[PDB]
């Protein structure tokens, strides 16, 4: 609703100053340091008696 | 008479469609309409399609 429309706008080359609205939630979906993290430890360890 | 010429001549018309580099992604859309309109009309295909 704020970004995708603009991802084409910025490419069109129309006089349009971008509008940020400061609503982001990306930094929780996957881990910054190592992809997945928890899942890989969880999987590989289980066989260990 | 007009119909065979209508389908035949769009094959001149089509190479006018001048795509341009808008390097934010490289997905170009082509700079105009007339180029592909003189194709579209001679066919009667949905102009928006």
């Amino acid at each position: 609703m704020f970004v995708l429309e603009q991802e084409e706008y910025k490419r069109e080359g129309i006089d349009w100053v971008f509008i940020d609205f400061g609503l982001d939630l990306a930094a929780c979906i996957e881990l910054i340091e190592k992809p997945m993290g928890i899942l890989s430890i969880l999987e590989e360890e289980s066989m260990f008696p | 008479k007009t119909d065979v010429y209508k389908i035949t001549a769009s094959c001149m018309h089509l190479g006018e469609m001048k795509f341009k580099q808008r390097p934010r992604e490289e997905q170009a859309e082509a700079d105009g309409t007339e180029e592909g309109e003189r194709v579209a009309h001679l066919l009667g295909v949905n102009a928006a399609d």
